[PDB]
């Protein structure tokens, strides 16, 4: 009750620490900044200084799949689904399906009156990957959001939940994090998602404790992408006696 | 440094870490309330 | 020696010397030619 | 025909001597 | 890619924020840059500035007056 | 696909998991088994026969 309060009123008061300072961390009084600050590194400039996308990749970065080429393989998979007919159910058809193991609770939110649709996925849709989203914040809704928090995604046909990773959308090699979604200009949501070609929408949700989803972002699908990378800033200080 | 320096003046130091997001994918979303005012 | 204290066991032999000298304040001192290719 | 494979199937100093001295 | 005569146009849009509503395969409404057939003064090669996308103008999307079908 | 009718036949009645047979108009392209099925509520799936 009055910890997720005080935890809220901690994030209003990271928004006004973040926002005034910038990303300005203060020294460790007791651990050894050589083993906190370990993997980290300083770069002469912000826009220029390269950085190696295939350095420290984790565990989780094994489990998903990758793309020589994004783009050739959305034309490739673009051309052979306008082109050729493949041998199948036509459209104006009234075809009947058998699908194979699903739960009896799809069957029960049919008699209670719920629409089902569904929808046959292209090829290289059921994998896993990084997605990466545009989003703008809606003006109808007050409440800050922090980083990493759950949030769920109407995103293309399909509807999950996970949090996201909130970045600055620039033209730039490398976008530096935004810890808070301002709600002026438009920031880069990205997730362990199933791949999704674009163009597809997005609509973001927050999930009220009394069980109402308010309507926080909105927007359309980026690019699919994990070589896309976000760089978290540290600022020290020192006084010159 | 390059020249003279103020005595109110405070050096700043710039580091920096390539970040990633978490994997708390769910494909189950609970059913919503009907919408209504706040 | 102004850094640490040396904990020294006074043998019949040091009888003429001073203390200071069996606590050193000094550490030791501990001291790719171009051959043109074109 | 695909399966639904969203995860890759693959898986000699004295004993009051100090440090200084050392 | 126009649509009466079919013909490919590089059109110019009022700066980089203006590009989020903006997605492939959208109609928009296309106008000239202002000097009746010449390029602009700072960029060459682009002749046409953007009006509208989606039947709603981008002065009234970027100051948030209206909010754009997709 | 939207469901027209929806029926369903449990393999296992303790498993509470079945084939299940939905009816609809076929609206987008031409519909093929070797593509999976996705519900939008509950996920990818394969088809059998159709």
């Amino acid at each position: 009750d009055e910890e997720a309060e005080a935890k809220m009123l901690e994030k209003y008061k990271q928004e006004r620490l973040e926002e005034m300072f910038p990303d300005e961390v203060d020294t460790p009084r007791d651990v050894a900044a050589r083993i906190r600050f370990q993997k980290y590194r300083g770069l002469k400039s912000f826009r220029t200084s390269p950085w190696d996308p295939k350095e420290n990749l984790p565990q989780d970065y094994a489990r998903i799949f990758q793309f020589q080429n994004f783009t050739n393989t959305r034309k490739s998979i673009f051309k052979e689904v306008e082109e050729k007919e493949v041998e199948g159910a036509e459209v104006g058809w009234y075809v009947t399906l058998h699908v194979s193991e699903v739960p009896v609770s799809v069957v029960e939110c049919f008699r209670q009156g719920t629409p089902l649709i569904a929808f046959s996925l292209l090829p290289h849709e059921q994998k896993m990957s990084v997605l990466n989203m545009v989003v703008r914040r809606d003006p109808g809704n007050t409440e800050p959001v922090k980083a990493k928090e759950e949030l769920i995604f109407h995103c293309g046909f399909r509807r999950f939940r996970a949090s996201p990773l909130f970045s600055q959308h620039t033209a730039a090699d490398k976008h530096k994090l935004q810890r808070f979604l301002t709600a002026d200009m438009a920031l880069v949501a990205t997730v362990y998602a199933p791949i999704t070609f674009p163009p597809a929408s997005v609509l973001l949700f927050k999930q009220k404790s009394n069980g109402m989803h308010s309507l926080i972002a909105t927007g359309h699908l980026m690019s699919v992408d994990p070589d896309r990378m976000v760089i978290k800033r540290v600022v020290l200080s020192g006084h010159p006696f | 440094f390059d020249g003279k320096l103020k005595s109110q003046d405070t050096v700043l130091m710039n580091l920096y870490k390539r970040v990633f997001p978490k994997w708390t994918y769910d494909p189950y979303v609970p059913e919503p309330v009907p919408w209504l005012k706040s | 020696n102004g850094k640490t204290f040396n904990q020294v066991e006074i043998k019949p032999e040091m009888i003429g010397h001073y203390l200071g000298e069996f606590s050193i304040t000094y550490k030791p001192v501990k001291h790719s030619r171009f051959i043109p290719l074109k | 025909e695909s399966l639904q494979a969203e995860v890759i199937p693959d898986p000699k100093v004295p004993k009051g001597t100090s440090s200084y001295q050392a | 890619q126009l649509i009466k005569n079919g013909k490919k146009i590089t059109a110019f849009v009022p700066n980089d924020g203006c590009l989020n509503f903006i997605e492939e395969n959208d109609e928009v409404l296309v106008a000239g840059f202002g000097r009746k057939g010449h390029a602009v003064g700072d960029i060459p090669g682009v002749r046409f500035k953007v009006v509208k996308v989606a039947n709603v103008s981008l002065l009234a999307l970027y100051k948030g007056k209206k909010e754009r079908p997709r | 696909l939207f469901a027209h009718a929806v029926d369903f036949v449990p393999s296992e009645e303790n498993n509470l998991v079945g084939t299940l047979k939905i009816s609809g108009y076929v609206r987008g392209q031409t519909l093929n088994v070797n593509r999976l099925l996705h519900i939008v509520g509950y996920g990818d799936f394969q088809m059998k026969q159709i």
